[PDB]
RNA sequence: GUAAGAAGCCCGGCUCGCUGGCGUGGAGCCGGGGUGGAAUGCGAGUGCCUAGUGGGCCACUUUUGGUAAGCAGAACUGGC
RNA sequence: UAUAGGGGCGAAAGACUAAUCGAACCAUCUAGUAGCUGGUUCCCUCCGAAGUUUCCCUCAGGAUAGCUGGCGCUCUCGCCC
RNA sequence: CGGCUACCCACCCGACCCGUCUUGAAACACGGACCAAGGAGUCUAACACGUGCGCGAGUCGGGGGCUCGCACGAAAGCCGCCGUGGCGCAAUGAAGGUGAAGGCCGGCGCGCUCGCCGGCCGAGGUGGGAUCCCGAGGCCUCUCCAGUCCGCCGAGGGGCACCACCGGCCCGUCUCGCCCGCCGCGCCGGGGAGGUGGAGCACGAGCGCACGUGUUAGGACCCGAAAGAUGGUGAACUAUG
RNA sequence: AGGCUAAAUACCGGCACGAGACCGAUAGUCAACAAGUACCGUAAGGGAAAGUUGAAAAGAACUUUGAAGAGAGAGUUCAA
């Protein structure tokens, strides 16, 4: 015998992207080449976010991608998004900014070009900035995904704040015992 | 997809993925939701708080038809009308304003939110929250009711 | 019909599989449960900090920069 | 029977449902039947239009739907008298007559 | 019947042509364009096998 | 038979009175007036009875 | 069980309806200054889903009932 | 020739009622029910337990924690501390 | 001449008969005489989660209509003045109902535990935080001047996701308070400041399809009872007239 | 508190009819065949087994043992 240490060396990482999509495989080939021939950690992070799944590439919204470029010092820097861009209905006025992202929706491309911008895909991003110089990587709201508002230690015991499963949010569906003090107990 | 199913891989094992000792027989605890008070209370409480009892007034013959009041926010309030209108009415034309009728779009009550641009408008709705009424009088437009 | 009633054997070896670590304890600990009079003090303290702490602290920052 | 954090299920299957299952398989055959019925109606009439009787302009009756407008049933004999035409003559002309409708 | 990417389809109502993922995709051309090969480390090709 | 008619209400200059008058409180005051339309009449009949 | 440092020190100032002889105490906030603070070993943190399990037994030592048991019942560690 | 199944008949044994009777036979409801026995069909690779807490007309069973596996994710390495 | 072999035989050593209930199986525990064929976790609904795809604050034609009567056509295609509707975009109350914007500066009213006015910005702040940017200085053959170019950087800047905390806002209640409004002056509305309950907001992430796993209802992994009900057939043996 | 009436709709019986990511004689209806037939029970009722020569019967003439079954020669055909 060798190791009284347990066996838990095999990390549960995602080596190959589980999708079968050809364009995503070609982007994986290119950015794996860049991450092993350039030694820039930007390529490492773009490669891992290309591996990453359908859930953990959540869609950026246009207003947040405006607010993170309105920060001091990021005017000329291109906002790079792994994931998709959704057009926002909230904000009115969009500045000139350059965005490199996968699969920008139709209205979002429309109002970016109406503002007068320029979008790019990752092949053009590689042909421009191989080390990703002057690029700001952005990320989507992972915890805003609605399934993450069911996850807690319980649905009710030390106040728990975590939305129990039920069919229809009305009266008479899960409101009576333990949700109010006059009926038994309260949490 | 029986070929991708777990069951085709699980052949050759004696208990077929349910233990030799436990032996999935028919219906161990009960059926459905048996024992809601008696012996599954540690699931029902701690996983469904509030499942037992009455709370409210009993309302007979309810229609989800009289209480129909959808909401619309001051964020969405512009894009009920085409953006050519807000551009032309915002291009310093005169004191005039466009009329946005949310009852045409199908929204009855205008709730308040943030970020209403300073461009004055006239909104017609069946109901108004005093938040949105303050926001419209702050940007300089007016509130109008209908019937 | 008699069975072994209660034991605690083979329990420590279960507990130390994943490890009996501490409860994390992050910075700025949870502030619930503290004296309500002190809490009513500290809330008005914070908002009037953020109210009046502009001008004289900016003066003192200029003064300490002029000194050093 | 229940488990971890999962929603309470009350399906309506205790009644012996597998006996009385009527299944849509004759749905394309009914679509072809109803096409042949409409084409047979068009050839069996004459110059008279398909969906022959005219229908009124009618507003829904619910705080929910009263903004909209609906093709009603008939022309509410007061209106048909203001049109200046007799009752069954309107049914022969192709004008829908519904005497219960009030104005 | 399907349009270009610039104008919408006229016969089919709401339908545009699809989005396009990689614009130019000759991977050999991209890797042997000078903008990448300016920023490459080096070809490291010594094998360095096991020494007894 | 549908031809759902669509009104425009194109453009108009904002005036006064309206934007000083048409507040939230109109609906609440009218709703409370409708809820208490009867009890005020009952107290009127009481004040007539008390002579 | 706790401690064996930057979440820590030290200085200076602002705010408080709390406290009150006192610009007093206590907290918070801001700005500034200097990380080399027992030994040894290691990659850690975190989320979801959920199977099987809910009949145990033996051994050193400590032990309860019994005359005693290859008896019944416990503790620490290992094994089956 | 009469009496038919919770019915008949019995000098009474709960006997007989078509080789069945302390409730006949045949079909249907019916694939009834079972916390209880028996079986549960190809290979290789990797990881790998529990027979314990609490509650239950619970003590041959279940829910709950604990143990397990899978899916990942967020950081750390490579170049006098 | 070489040859492993499911051929046969010799010899040495190891070698108890399989399946399962079981703490314990070779058991004097049960099932198996031998052989061929059949024989057991399927399908639907519903939910949860992970995964892949498309569209994206939308999405879905699954119900209809449209095309000439053509095998494959019970297909496929189209509708959009067929989006009616589902799910989501807004929660909260038992209900009547109500329903999420603040920050920075200038001024006034006693700047009074207090409200109003004017301008601008716009989802606050604290500690971490991948990445990005800037950069002292550092290094490339005679001495001067050179530019890209080269790479390490002490340190500093803005800071994604997310974590932890504080502050803010909505709704229900409770407490303390004064002011305003007037389709009509009232047991009428609206408002303020605190502490609490909420499945909340705090720039939205769903919807549809398919696959996997798990759970539940269904005959539901397969076989299994003593029973119960409905409706009928029997006195040819036997019992008694 | 009197009455009539097409349409759209249900249909595993019947009458024909067309197809099938269906089973291929221990399967598929119990019934691919003299199947509700043979058979069991007094009766209610229960209820099977059983497809395949060859292209064409060309089904082995004739001889020769044996009482015949059966055989040995011979012959048919691509094959007995
Ligand atoms: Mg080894
Ligand atoms: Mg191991
Ligand atoms: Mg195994
Ligand atoms: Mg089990
Ligand atoms: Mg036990
Ligand atoms: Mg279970
Ligand atoms: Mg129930
Ligand atoms: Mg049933
Ligand atoms: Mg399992
Ligand atoms: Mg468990
Ligand atoms: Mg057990
Ligand atoms: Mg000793
Ligand atoms: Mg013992
Ligand atoms: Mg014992
Ligand atoms: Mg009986
Ligand atoms: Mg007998
Ligand atoms: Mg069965
Ligand atoms: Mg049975
Ligand atoms: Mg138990
Ligand atoms: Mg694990
Ligand atoms: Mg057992
Ligand atoms: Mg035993
Ligand atoms: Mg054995
Ligand atoms: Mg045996
Ligand atoms: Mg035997
Ligand atoms: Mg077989
Ligand atoms: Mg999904
Ligand atoms: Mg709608
Ligand atoms: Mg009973
Ligand atoms: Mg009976
Ligand atoms: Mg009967
Ligand atoms: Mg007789
Ligand atoms: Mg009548
Ligand atoms: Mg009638
Ligand atoms: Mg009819
Ligand atoms: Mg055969
Ligand atoms: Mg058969
Ligand atoms: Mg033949
Ligand atoms: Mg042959």
């Amino acid at each position: 015998g060798v190791d009284i240490r347990h066996n838990k060396d095999r990390k549960v990482r995602r080596k190959e992207p589980k999708s079968q999509d050809i364009y995503l495989r070609l982007l994986v080939k290119l950015y794996r080449f860049l991450a092993r021939r350039t030694n820039s950690t930007f390529n490492q992070v773009v490669l891992k976010r290309l591996f990453m799944s359908r859930t953990n590439r959540p869609p950026l919204s246009l207003s947040r991608m405006i607010r993170k470029m309105k920060l001091p010092g990021r005017e000329n820097k291109t906002a790079v998004v792994v994931g998709t861009i959704t057009d926002d209905v909230r904000v009115q006025e969009v500045p000139k900014l350059k965005v490199c992202a996968l699969r920008v929706t139709s209205r979002a491309r429309s109002r970016i070009l109406r503002a007068g911008g320029k979008i790019l895909t990752f092949d053009q991003l590689a042909l421009d900035s191989p080390k990703g110089c002057g690029t700001v990587l952005l990320s989507g709201p992972r915890k805003g995904r609605e399934v993450y508002r069911h996850f807690g230690k319980a649905p009710g015991t030390p106040h728990s704040h975590t939305k129990p499963y039920v069919r229809s949010k009305g009266r008479k569906f899960e409101r009576a015992r333990g949700r109010r003090a006059s009926r038994g107990y309260k949490n | 997809p029986s070929r991708l199913r777990k069951t085709r891989k699980l052949r050759g094992h004696v208990s077929h993925g349910h233990g030799r000792i436990g032996k999935h027989r028919k219906h161990p605890g009960g059926r459905g939701n048996a024992g809601g008070l008696h012996h599954h209370r540690i699931n029902f409480d701690k996983y469904h708080p509030g499942y037992f009892g009455k709370v409210g007034m009993k309302h007979y013959h309810l229609k989800r038809n009289q209480s129909f009041c959808p909401t619309v926010n001051l964020d969405k309030l512009w894009t009920l009308v085409s953006e050519q209108t807000r551009v032309n009415a915002a291009k310093n034309k005169t004191g005039a304003a466009p009329i946005i009728d949310v009852v045409r779009s199908g929204y009855y009550k205008v709730l308040g939110k943030g970020k209403l641009p300073k461009q004055p408008v006239i909104v017609k709705a069946k109901f108004f929250s005093r938040r949105a009424e303050e926001k419209i009088k702050s940007v300089g437009g007016a509130c109008v009711l209908v019937a | 019909a008699k069975s072994k009633n209660h034991t605690t054997h083979n329990q420590s070896r279960k507990w130390h599989r994943n490890g009996i670590k501490k409860p994390r304890s992050q910075r700025y600990e949870s502030l619930k449960g503290v004296d309500p009079k002190f809490l009513r003090n500290m809330r008005f303290a914070k908002k009037h900090n953020k109210k009046g702490l502009k001008k004289m602290q900016a003066n003192n920052a200029k003064a300490m920069s002029a000194r050093a | 029977a229940p488990s971890r954090n999962g929603m309470v299920l009350k399906p309506h299957f205790h009644k012996d449902w597998q006996r009385r299952v009527a299944t849509w398989f004759n749905q394309p055959a009914r679509k072809i039947r109803r096409r042949k019925a409409r084409q047979a109606k068009a050839r069996r009439i004459a110059p008279r239009p398909a969906s022959g009787p005219i229908r009124p302009i009618v507003r829904c009756p619910t705080v929910r739907y009263h903004t909209k407008v609906r093709a009603g049933r008939g022309f509410s004999l007061e209106e048909l008298r203001v049109a200046g035409i007799h009752k069954k003559v309107a049914r022969t002309i192709g004008i829908s007559v519904d005497p219960r409708r009030r104005n | 019947l399907y349009g270009t990417w610039r104008k919408a389809a006229s016969l089919k109502s709401n339908y545009n042509l699809p989005m396009h993922k990689m614009i130019n995709t000759d991977l050999s051309r991209i890797l042997k364009s000078p903008e990448i090969q300016r920023a490459l480390r080096a070809p490291r090709k010594k094998i360095h096998r096991r020494v007894l | 038979p549908v031809r759902n008619v669509y009104k425009k209400e194109k453009a108009r200059v904002i005036t006064e009175e309206e934007k000083n008058f048409k507040a939230f409180a109109s609906l609440r005051m009218a709703r409370a007036n409708a809820r208490l339309f009867g009890i005020r009449a009952k107290r009127a009949k009481e004040a007539a009875e008390q002579d």
